[PDB]
């Protein structure tokens, strides 16, 4: 009521006196600190009357850049900053297809060759951390290792792998089971069966892991304080003052993740 | 520095250092039992005490309660 | 929104303020 | 007015201002490190400038209390005999920083901040007109040096001769203190100008002198006990043998002349 | 000169910039507790010396009263 | 200097109590929006007096990150994902250029290596996407083909150009015309004519795109989304 | 040095509190 009243008025004033001591401490710098402003970083961005059409099911990091002309298949995910600018011509990001952690995936000018096409990427295809791709035609159930780059032309074909830190010269076709790697991108050896299965299974296992990431990174400010408080509340255990109590603290849903993310699905 | 006031403050501070050394030596020589600490008023008090409560039941002379009835 | 809603922090703030005061006094009037 | 007091601060505040100064600003460090021994250094050449060279008594006396009844207390003072030595301690160590200048990089704050502390630490050494705290600051300068020695040496062997160094001057210094202990309580006080006009009585004296040589011959090596001396002088740093040589070793001889021979 | 004002602030500021560094903090972590050190350091260092000066006058009466004690011995 | 330096810490004192007792009257009224984690990235970063120093017209991605003494010239670009950080030493980024989508272009961190060199950038110079400029200095009207390392003490020749993937060894220069790629980098081919037109057109037409992208970054926040994020249930 | 002065002092036969002190446990 009236105390309430008094201590708003209180706290009125001392805001008032912190921001201007803020503003003295400013001018006593000499005005060279350049101030923290707000985000104005657009996950997805139009350029020339052209908006991504980003499925309901795909997770897009906050840090992530979808710009221009691209089309993003159900299931997939484009993970932190990495940059998809599909300005100048088209993107198709097929489903299931993950572009992973500072990847780079751009058009070229449809006349960098002449007869360019846009960068058609298939289904169930993995990309790695900070790959380029440059105006590829990457086809479905393949494997594109970290660090590797795609120049325009090339057509990765299916269940085909290209080595990590690699350079795939241009209007270069990866025949389905080379594992073509190198920076001249030559021939290595052939894929054996396991490498086939441990594809889909990393594909499969990155669709599992977007889930809690996307889950994690769309928490208004109410829920991440609860959630702050509760796991710091539960960082700790003590069994012996529990038993002597004679409860259980068990640890709240929001703190479990699925047993699909675990090393081995560990139940218990 | 002035010679006179130097030399001076030399005389003057071996003088004041022998008489607090002679201070001091005594103050060592005091014994850690003082001449009759039983003497003191602190150390006495069950004889200002006892007489207060000399007349309370279970502290009388068998006789003195046989008197007390005139 | 001028009110302070929570009566238990307002009591905490009060308790301080009281505090304050009364250790200023104290060091002034004695 | 230039007195004993200023001297002795400068290289605390000297060794303070570094204490709290980040570690990156290496160029900071140094510079201040070299002006503080710099101005310690003058300092103490004026002192040398109002030094009076007629008079016995001691001069630029300061006292400060240490017991409640002033039975000890710092009596600082120089004479003709421990001037120089304040003057060549204070000299040295401008030297020292400036022999540590291009690798100073990887020693950081600590090497100049013990190089400050052991200045701060000779200075009253030889300017101590009380017996007592002439064995504090005396043996004060072991942590310093074995810091210097263990944390800053050549190989792994600088683990042995800091134990060796430690362990000698542990043993002459408790030894002296013993006869400190029992001069105090026949004596009275630990004054020097009192201690000079006491009459010590025959069989003790042999007993007391024997008691000051076991500390003073170990860091004025004689015969027997100069085993650590090399071990000490190999395993140091550039600047560390200069303070090894330079100075630790003038503290057998100045004891020997400030106290024993009186 | 060195007052116990001086030498009790300096003694704060100095227990508070070593308890922030001691916690792998910057020394001005917060600015305002370094003031509250300096001023209760001055504080402290003042009452040391109100306190020994007393304390001092006590001991004096005690060892005079011990002095006073021992002395009868003789008669 | 160090006059000034003084005053920026106490500065910095001033400001943290400020901000102190802001968040102390925001507490008393019951407020706690004070923890909100919001994102502290700036996309024009000063080191003390280092402080970029970015042309009117020219467009850097939000995204971007520029640290440092870092100078931008009119109708140069820094595109999405970049960061210049130069701290050390300064970073020169011509008129015309491109620094291209998630490229690095910084200085050396310290002096153990010898003495840091001042990256520079010439004009019309096409930066590819995740190229890594570490301390070279390249002319004016050159390429930088895609993830190429160019390292410190390298000089890349007028109309000279680094072909994708290559590593430029320390201390190379690459003579003007002349295409050296593979790791380490070696001479390839000589550049022709079509090829240089290409150059030369590709800097005009990523200008003019980074036009677009700044027109289009330069639209007030939407109102709709702010709100549509404040309330989640 | 290395040999009389050395065993007899510190380290060649001082070092009997290894002997000494590890003996404590009784
Ligand atoms: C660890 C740091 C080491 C620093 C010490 C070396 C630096 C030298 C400065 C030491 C210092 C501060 C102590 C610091 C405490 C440490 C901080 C504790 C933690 C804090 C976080 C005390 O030093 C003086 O104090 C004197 C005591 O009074 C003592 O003199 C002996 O006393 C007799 C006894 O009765 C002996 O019989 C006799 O032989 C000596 O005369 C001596 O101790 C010494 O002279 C400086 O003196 C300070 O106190 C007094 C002066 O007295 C001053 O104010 C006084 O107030 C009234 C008196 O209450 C007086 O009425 C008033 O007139 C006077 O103005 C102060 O303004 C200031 O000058
Ligand atoms: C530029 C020149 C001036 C430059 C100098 C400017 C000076 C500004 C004036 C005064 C500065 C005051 C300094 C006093 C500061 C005291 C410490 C602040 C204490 C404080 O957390 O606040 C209240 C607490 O309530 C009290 O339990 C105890 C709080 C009682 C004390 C609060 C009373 C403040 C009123 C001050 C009078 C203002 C009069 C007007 C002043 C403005 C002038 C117009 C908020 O509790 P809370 O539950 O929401 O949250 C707290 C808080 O988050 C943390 O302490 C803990 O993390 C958390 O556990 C919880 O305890
Ligand atoms: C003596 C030689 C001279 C030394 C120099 C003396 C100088 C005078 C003293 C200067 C002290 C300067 C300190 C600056 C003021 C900071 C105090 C803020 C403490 C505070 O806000 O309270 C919470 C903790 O309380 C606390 O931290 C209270 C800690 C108190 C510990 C000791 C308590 C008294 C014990 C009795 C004396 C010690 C034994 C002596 C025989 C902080 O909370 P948070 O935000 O940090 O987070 C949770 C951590 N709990
Ligand atoms: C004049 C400014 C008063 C500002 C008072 C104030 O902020 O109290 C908080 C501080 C730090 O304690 P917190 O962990 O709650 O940090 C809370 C942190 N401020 C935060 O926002 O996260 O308390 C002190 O140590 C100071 C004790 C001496 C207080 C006089
Ligand atoms: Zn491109």
């Amino acid at each position: 009521g009236t105390l309430g009243r008094a201590i708003y008025t209180v706290g009125n004033w001392i805001r008032g006196t912190g921001q201007a001591l803020d503003r003295v401490g400013s001018l006593l710098q000499g005005s060279h600190r350049i101030e923290e402003h707000l985000s104005r970083h657009r996950t997805l961005m139009n350029v020339f009357d052209k908006s991504p059409l980003v499925d309901k099911d795909v997770f897009v990091a906050p840090s992530a850049s979808v710009i221009g002309d691209v089309q993003i298949g159900k299931g997939s995910s484009i993970w932190y900053g990495c940059v998809l600018r599909g300005d100048v011509n088209n993107i198709s990001v097929g489903s299931g297809t993950n572009i992973q952690d500072n990847t780079l995936v751009h058009v070229a000018k449809t006349n960098i060759s002449g007869k360019v096409l846009p960068t058609l990427i298939g289904d169930n295809v993995t990309v790695g951390h900070s790959a380029v791709i440059h105006g590829c035609t990457v086809e479905d159930d393949a494997f594109v290792g970290m660090g590797a780059t795609l120049l325009d032309g090339v057509v990765v074909e299916k269940h085909a792998m290209v080595a990590a830190g690699s350079l795939v010269k241009q209007n270069t076709r990866i025949p389905s089971g080379e594992v073509w790697g190198g920076n001249p991108a030559k021939f290595m050896r052939k894929l054996t069966d396991e490498e086939i299965v441990y594809i889909s299974q990393s594909a499969k296992n990155y669709i599992n892991l977007a889930q809690i990431h996307a889950s994690e990174n769309s928490k208004s400010f109410e829920q991440i304080e609860v959630e702050r408080a509760l796991r710091k509340k539960y960082a700790r255990k003590d069994e012996d003052y529990d038993s002597m109590l004679g409860i259980t603290r068990e640890t709240p849903p929001e703190l479990i993740l699925p047993d699909n993310v675990l090393p081995g699905g560990k139940p218990v | 520095e002035n010679p006179e006031e130097r030399d001076r403050k030399a005389r003057e501070h071996i003088y004041e250092m022998h008489e607090r050394c002679k201070k001091i030596k005594e103050m060592w020589a005091l014994p850690i039992r003082p001449y009759g600490f039983w003497t003191f008023e602190r150390h006495n008090a069950q004889l200002r005490w006892d007489p207060q409560i000399s007349q309370v039941a279970g502290r009388r002379d068998p006789y003195d309660d046989l008197l007390e009835d005139n | 929104p001028k009110v302070s809603e929570d009566k238990n922090r307002n009591y905490a703030v009060v308790a301080g303020v009281v505090a304050i005061v009364g250790s200023i006094g104290w060091y002034l009037k004695a | 007015y230039f007195n004993l007091s200023g001297l002795i601060l400068c290289p605390v505040l000297g060794s303070i201002i570094l204490l709290f100064i980040p570690n990156s600003r290496i160029r900071l460090i140094r510079l201040i490190g070299l002006c503080a021994s710099l101005i310690t250094f003058l300092y103490s050449l004026v002192l040398w400038i109002q030094f009076d060279s007629s008079t016995a008594k001691f001069q630029f006396v300061e006292s400060l209390r240490w017991l409640p009844y002033e039975n000890i207390n710092f009596y600082l003072g120089i004479d003709g005999i421990s001037l120089f030595f304040v003057i060549l301690t204070t000299f040295l160590i401008p030297i020292c920083i400036l022999v540590g200048w291009s690798g100073m990089r990887s020693y950081g704050k600590e090497y100049i901040i013990a190089f400050l502390i052991c200045e701060f630490l000779m200075i009253a050494v030889f300017c101590m007109l009380d017996l007592l705290l002439f064995y504090v600051f005396f043996e004060s300068v072991l942590i310093p040096m074995f810091i210097i020695i263990g944390v800053w040496g050549s190989r792994q062997r600088k683990i042995k001769a800091a134990y060796q160094f430690f362990l000698y001057t542990l043993l002459g210094s408790l030894f002296m203190l013993l006869a400190i202990l029992l001069i105090l309580f026949q004596t009275g006080t630990t004054d020097l100008q009192i201690l000079l006009t006491t009459e010590f009585s025959e069989r003790r004296q042999i007993f007391l002198w024997i008691a000051f040589f076991a500390s003073f011959a170990v860091k004025v090596p004689m015969v027997p006990v100069h085993i650590w001396l090399p071990e000490a002088h190999v395993e140091a740093p550039t600047a560390g043998s200069v303070i090894l040589a330079g100075i630790l070793l003038k503290f057998g001889t100045y004891g020997f002349l400030r106290f024993s021979i009186p | 000169p060195i007052s116990a004002t001086m030498v009790g602030a300096l003694l704060g500021l100095g227990t508070q910039m070593y308890s922030n560094a001691l916690r792998k903090l910057p020394y001005m972590r917060h600015p305002w507790e370094h003031v509250v050190g300096m001023g209760l350091g001055a504080v402290f260092a003042n009452q040391l010396v109100k306190w020994d000066v007393k304390l001092k006058e006590d001991l004096d009466v005690m060892l005079a009263k011990a002095r006073a004690a021992n002395e009868r011995r003789y008669f | 200097g160090t006059l000034g330096r003084a005053f920026y810490s106490v500065g910095f004192w001033i400001r943290e109590t400020g901000q102190a007792l802001d968040r102390l009257g925001c507490r008393l009224q019951g407020k706690n929006y004070f923890r909100e984690q919001l994102s502290r990235h700036r996309t024009l970063m000063n080191v003390f007096d280092k402080a970029p120093i970015v042309d009117k017209e020219a467009f850097v991605a939000p995204s971007a990150s520029v640290i440092g003494d870092v100078h931008i010239g009119r109708g140069s670009s820094i595109w999405y994902g970049c960061v210049l950080r130069g701290d050390v030493n300064t970073v020169s980024v011509g008129s015309g250029t491109n620094i291209q989508d998630n490229s690095l272009v910084h200085v050396a961190k310290s002096n153990l290596s010898g003495k840091v060199h001042p990256t520079i950038i010439g004009d019309n110079v096409t930066i590819g996407h995740s190229a890594v400029l570490h301390g070279c200095t390249v002319e004016d009207e050159t390429f930088i083909g895609m993830g190429a390392t160019l390292l410190d003490g390298v000089v890349v020749e007028k109309h000279g150009m680094v072909a994708a993937g290559a590593l430029v060894r320390q201390n190379t220069r690459i003579p003007s015309g002349e295409v050296w790629g593979g790791n380490p980098a070696r001479f390839l081919r000589k550049l022709t004519d079509e090829e240089i037109a290409f150059i030369s057109q590709s800097a005009t037409n990523y200008s003019n795109l980074a036009q677009a992208h700044a027109a289009e970054n330069a639209k007030p926040l939407n109102v709709i989304e702010f709100e549509k994020v404040l309330r989640k249930k | 040095d290395k040999g009389a002065i050395e065993i007899l002092g510190p380290y060649g036969i001082s070092y009997t509190f290894r002997r000494l002190a590890e003996r404590i446990s009784q």
